[PDB]
């Protein structure tokens, strides 16, 4: 299902909300240490120490599969408040 | 079957050109990375480095100017031509032949990998000094 | 979870002293009473001693006072104050005391009273 | 406190924008009179260049001194019951 | 590093820095007065031209040293090995290790 | 001092069964707490002040009793239960009763 | 701040361990410029060898910086009557 305060106006978030999840595994590798310094009198500060291992950058992954299916299934939702004869497409963001 | 062959004046003058070339025997210069090893004596050897045909041809940055590495695809040869010689490459010298791969540590596709090379064969090695 | 470490089997020689440590992480310190505990080979259970750490105010068994002693150190810093190390420092070995030791706390039950001791370690043998 | 920052230990390439800074400072100890020389990793997003030499600042000093989780509490969502009064 | 071992023994050779990234190491073997040659390509894998009982370092876990270990040494390993380091996190050297050398008895 | 006796000592019975372990204080009214013992492993408790077992332990363990008679009593003998069981008061403990594969 | 930190000028004899510490160190004054040199003395049981030379520091101090008690309120017990709310 979609939801809208209302569709036509484009200020406020249509939200969608699906039925099969879309199961998602983000990671990062870096391997950190905790060193603790001591400010002054007990006030801890902790901060990253050595990175040992191997650097990388952290990363989300999802499957292309459920990805397709369900980009699918919300397109055909989607849809019924438009018209059938409309092509749609997604960007990523714009700005902000 | 492979075997290599260098060559060298040997006996030079100091600040001068010093140019060396290494022979072929059934393949062909195109089919894989050729690499330059120089060695002084009872000393770790140093690499000079490694070439190829379009354009992979990276140096090492230690000499970095007096250097040149060249192909002769119509002999089928590889050379190195060196610049102003000084007492520090009283070596013997060498070609090679390399092969290369993918170690790879992460994600692909954020240029998380690189390369090695090994050099598989060695030359005969060519003592060149430089006096007087 | 509540998890005890102890140290490693230590061999001795007589008349020497062993220092076995006993290191708790994984609840608030300061409510439960710690006890020290031996099994000897083929005799059953004796009990050594218990010791509140709040103050560290100890009391032991009729044939242990004045070889043994047991001390404590809190957590001196204020983000956690659960981990606590108990150290027992034991003087005067004989072949008697050849034996495995265990610390051991009182549990975190609805209906315990002191005693029922719930948590244990996973013992140390000392053999002189 | 200015930060004295550099690269971390890495094999850089042009393309990839480093993402670790490795930055060490003045810091005070438990005497107040005694000062140490200490050194942390930071993300980049976090340390702005203040104007050879690079000393940096932390981003959030020209806005409000700010306050640091204490790492006994966690982050996770425990599930919360909405529940109505009597009326 | 001139280590000397006698015959039907195992030797470890170690050379290079600590590790600090996923490591690559090359280990070269070196006839005496005839020219160098290859013995390890990979970390722990073995080309034609030489069997078994070169054992490279893994090299998949971190804060260590390349340890090459021979077992059952001959008089044909009187050579001259060559640590040559590929890391992760460092740049490529391009200048070998040390000149460690093993002589047999 | 208040001294402990436990009913079977040894014991060698078959599986799936019930078993009713009796100790006896010296004076009575007591907390009793029992115990579950592997061999060359940590004990951990069954059941303090008498009735009541911990979490995470199986339900056919229940305990019993008052005054100066103490019943322990375990329903279908499952394989898991050869080991020796103790039962204590604050500072002794049993002989030791052990149930064995026969 | 770190002591700089004597005995009290007193007869000692080896037996007896001195309870006084007569310690001098620096403090900030009320403008935050200018800075004053005291002294004071201290029970030996709130005082610790950091590590001749003989430099102390007070026992708190790498656990928690702490309070004053104010020479307003007095500490004697009143006594206090426990009572019963309605019900
Ligand atoms: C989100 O999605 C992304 C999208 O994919 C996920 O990304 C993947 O993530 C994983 C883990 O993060 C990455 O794995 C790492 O990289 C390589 C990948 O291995 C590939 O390459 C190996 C080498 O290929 C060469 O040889 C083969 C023939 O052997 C040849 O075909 C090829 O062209 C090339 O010439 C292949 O061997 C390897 O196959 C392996 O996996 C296959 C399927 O799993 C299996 O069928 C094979 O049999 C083999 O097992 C594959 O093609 C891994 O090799 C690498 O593992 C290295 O690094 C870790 C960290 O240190 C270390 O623990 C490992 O032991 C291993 O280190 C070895 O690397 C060297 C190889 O030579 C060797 O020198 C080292 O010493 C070490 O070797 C050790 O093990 C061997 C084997 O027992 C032993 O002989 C040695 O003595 C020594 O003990 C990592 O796993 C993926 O690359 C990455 N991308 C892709 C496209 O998959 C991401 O994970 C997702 N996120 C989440 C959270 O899921
Ligand atoms: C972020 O930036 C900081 C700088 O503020 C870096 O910290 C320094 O990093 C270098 C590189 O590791 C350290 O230098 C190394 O010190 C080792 C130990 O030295 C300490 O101990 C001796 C006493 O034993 C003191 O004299 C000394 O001052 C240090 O306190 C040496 O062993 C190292 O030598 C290396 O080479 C020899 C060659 O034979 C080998 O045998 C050794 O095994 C070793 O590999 C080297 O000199 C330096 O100590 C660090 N300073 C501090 C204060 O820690 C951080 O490294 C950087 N962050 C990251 C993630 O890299
Ligand atoms: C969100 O995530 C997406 C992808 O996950 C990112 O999209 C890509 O971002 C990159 C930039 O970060 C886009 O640009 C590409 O970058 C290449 C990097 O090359 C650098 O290095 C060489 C030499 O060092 C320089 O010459 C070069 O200028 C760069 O400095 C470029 O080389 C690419 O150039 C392309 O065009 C030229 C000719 O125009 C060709 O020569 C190249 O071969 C290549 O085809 C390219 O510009 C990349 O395009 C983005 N992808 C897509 C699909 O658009 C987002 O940036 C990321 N956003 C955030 C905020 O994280
Ligand atoms: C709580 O309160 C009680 C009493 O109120 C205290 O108990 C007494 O404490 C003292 C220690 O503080 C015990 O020890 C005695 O101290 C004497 C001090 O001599 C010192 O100086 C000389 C020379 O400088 C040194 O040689 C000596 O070693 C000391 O450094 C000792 O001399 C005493 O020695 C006894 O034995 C030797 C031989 O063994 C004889 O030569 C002596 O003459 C003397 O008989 C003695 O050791 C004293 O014993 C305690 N009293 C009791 C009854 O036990 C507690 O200490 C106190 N506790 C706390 C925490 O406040
Ligand atoms: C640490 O990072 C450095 C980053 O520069 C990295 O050096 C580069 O490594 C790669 C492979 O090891 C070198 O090879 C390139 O790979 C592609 C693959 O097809 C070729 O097309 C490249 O040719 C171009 O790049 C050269 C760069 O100067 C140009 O000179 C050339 O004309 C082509 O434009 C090339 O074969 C690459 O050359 C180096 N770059 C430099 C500057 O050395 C290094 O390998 C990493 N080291 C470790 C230990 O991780
Ligand atoms: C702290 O103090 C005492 C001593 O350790 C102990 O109190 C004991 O309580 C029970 C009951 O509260 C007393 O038991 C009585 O004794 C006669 C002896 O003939 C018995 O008939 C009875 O005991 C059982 O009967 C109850 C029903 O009436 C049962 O429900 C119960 O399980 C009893 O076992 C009778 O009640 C007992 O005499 C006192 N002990 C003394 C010395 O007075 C108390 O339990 C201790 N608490 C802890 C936590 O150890
Ligand atoms: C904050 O500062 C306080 C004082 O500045 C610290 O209090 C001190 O804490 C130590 C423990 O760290 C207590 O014990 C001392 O420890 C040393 C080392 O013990 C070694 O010797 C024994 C002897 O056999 C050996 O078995 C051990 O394994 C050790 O190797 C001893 O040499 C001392 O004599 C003393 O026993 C101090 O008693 C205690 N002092 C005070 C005044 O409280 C406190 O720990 C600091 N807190 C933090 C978090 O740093
Ligand atoms: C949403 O997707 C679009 C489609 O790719 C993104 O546009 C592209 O973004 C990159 C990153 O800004 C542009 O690359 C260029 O990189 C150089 C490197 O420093 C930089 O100097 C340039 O100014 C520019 O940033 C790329 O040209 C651009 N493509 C187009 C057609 O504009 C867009 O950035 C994505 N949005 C976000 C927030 O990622
Ligand atoms: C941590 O604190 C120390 C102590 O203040 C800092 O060291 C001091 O840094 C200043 C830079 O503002 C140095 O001044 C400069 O000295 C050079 C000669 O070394 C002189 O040519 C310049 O004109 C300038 O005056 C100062 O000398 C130095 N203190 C000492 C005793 O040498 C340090 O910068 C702080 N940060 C780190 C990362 O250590
Ligand atoms: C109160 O504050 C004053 C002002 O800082 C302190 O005086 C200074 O103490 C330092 C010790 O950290 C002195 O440094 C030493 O000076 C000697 C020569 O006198 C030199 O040989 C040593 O190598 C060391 O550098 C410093 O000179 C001194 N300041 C002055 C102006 O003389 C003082 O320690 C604090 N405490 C007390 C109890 O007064
Ligand atoms: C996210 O991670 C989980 C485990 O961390 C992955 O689940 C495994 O998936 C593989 C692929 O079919 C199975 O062979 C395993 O048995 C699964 N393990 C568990 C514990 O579920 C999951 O696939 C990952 N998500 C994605 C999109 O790859
Ligand atoms: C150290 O980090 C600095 C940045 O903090 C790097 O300096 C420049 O980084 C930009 C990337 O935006 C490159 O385009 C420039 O070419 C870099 N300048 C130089 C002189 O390299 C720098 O690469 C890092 N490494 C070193 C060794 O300085
Ligand atoms: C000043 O105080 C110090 C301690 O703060 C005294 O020094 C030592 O005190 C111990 C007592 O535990 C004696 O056993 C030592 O013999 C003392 N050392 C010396 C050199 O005397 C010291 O006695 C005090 N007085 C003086 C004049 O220094």
């Amino acid at each position: 299902m979609i939801r809208s305060e209302n569709i036509t106006n484009n200020a406020k978030n249509i939200l969608v909300q699906f039925n099969t999840p879309v199961q998602i595994n983000c990671t990062r590798p870096n391997n950190n240490t905790r060193k603790s310094i001591r400010i002054g009198p007990g006030q801890a500060f902790y901060a990253t120490g050595d990175i040992i291992g191997d650097i990388r950058q952290a990363h989300c992954n999802v499957s292309k599969a459920t990805w397709n299916e369900t980009l699918g299934k919300v397109v055909k939702q989607l849809r019924k408040h438009f018209g059938n004869n409309t092509i749609i497409r997604f960007a990523n963001s714009s700005g902000g | 079957q492979v075997h290599l062959q260098e060559s060298g004046p040997g006996l030079v003058k100091p600040s001068e050109t010093l140019s060396l070339t290494c022979n072929v025997s059934g393949t062909l210069v195109r089919d894989n990375y050729w690499s330059w090893i120089r060695q002084p004596l009872g000393k770790q050897p140093e690499w000079i480095g490694y070439v190829h045909d379009s354009g992979d041809t990276n140096y090492n940055p230690s000499l970095k100017s007096r250097v040149h590495l060249s192909l002769d695809k119509s002999k089928n040869l590889v050379s190195l031509r060196l610049t102003g010689v000084t007492a520090a490459d009283s070596a013997i010298y060498y070609c090679a032949t390399t092969k290369h791969g993918r170690r790879i540590y992460g994600v692909v596709a954020f240029k998380e990998w690189f390369t090695y090379f090994y050099m598989d064969v060695w030359g005969k090695g060519t003592s060149v000094t430089v006096s007087s | 979870q509540v998890q005890l470490v102890q140290s490693g089997a230590v061999i001795k020689t007589p008349g020497s002293s062993v220092k076995i440590s006993c290191r708790a992480s994984g609840y608030n310190f300061r409510d439960y009473s710690i006890h020290w505990v031996r099994l000897i080979p083929d005799k059953g259970f004796e009990w050594i001693g218990w010791i509140k750490p709040l103050w560290g105010a100890v009391s032991y068994a009729r044939q242990l006072q004045g070889r043994v002693s047991m001390t404590r150190q809190l957590s001196q810093d204020p983000d956690d104050p659960d981990w606590g190390v108990a150290y027992m420092e034991f003087s005067g070995l004989t072949p008697a005391d050849t034996a495995e030791y265990f610390c051991v706390r009182r549990g975190s039950c609805d209906y315990c009273g002191d005693f029922p001791w719930q948590y244990w370690g996973q013992g140390t043998v000392v053999v002189v | 406190v200015t930060l004295q920052c550099t690269n971390v230990t890495n094999n850089i390439t042009d393309d990839m924008r480093g993402e670790l800074k490795n930055c060490s400072f003045n810091m005070t100890t438990e005497l107040r009179d005694k000062k140490q020389k200490v050194y942390s990793l930071f993300y980049r997003l976090d340390v702005v260049q203040i104007n050879s030499n690079k000393e940096y600042r932390l981003i959030n000093c020209n806005t409000s001194a700010c306050t640091q989780a204490c790492p006994k509490v966690s982050f996770e969502p425990i599930p919360i019951h909405y529940c109505a009064p009597a009326g | 590093t001139f280590v000397s071992v006698a015959p039907g023994q195992t030797a470890r050779i170690t050379c290079g820095e600590e590790s600090l990234g996923s490591r690559s190491v090359i280990w070269y073997q070196q006839r005496p007065g005839q020219a160098p040659s290859l013995i390890i390509y990979n970390n722990n894998d073995r080309p034609s031209g030489i069997p078994d009982r070169f054992s490279g370092s893994p090299g998949s876990t971190f804060g260590t040293t390349a340890t090459l270990t021979i077992t059952s040494v001959e008089a044909g390993d009187e050579a001259d090995y060559y640590c040559h380091i590929w890391d992760s996190r460092r740049p490529t050297n391009w200048v070998f290790g040390e000149g460690t050398t093993l002589i047999v008895l | 001092e208040i001294v402990l006796t436990q009913s079977p000592g040894i014991l060698s019975l078959s599986p799936g069964e019930t078993a009713t372990l009796f100790c006896k204080a010296s004076q009575g009214g007591n907390a009793m707490t029992w115990y579950q013992k592997r061999r060359g492993q940590v004990p951990r408790l069954l059941i303090y002040d008498t009735s009541r077992r911990a979490s995470g332990v199986p339900d056919r363990f229940v305990g019993s009793g008052s005054g100066t008679d103490f019943f322990l009593t375990i329903n279908k003998l499952d394989r898991e239960d050869f080991a020796v069981y103790y039962c204590q008061q604050f500072e002794f403990f049993g002989l030791g009763s052990e149930l064995e594969v026969h």
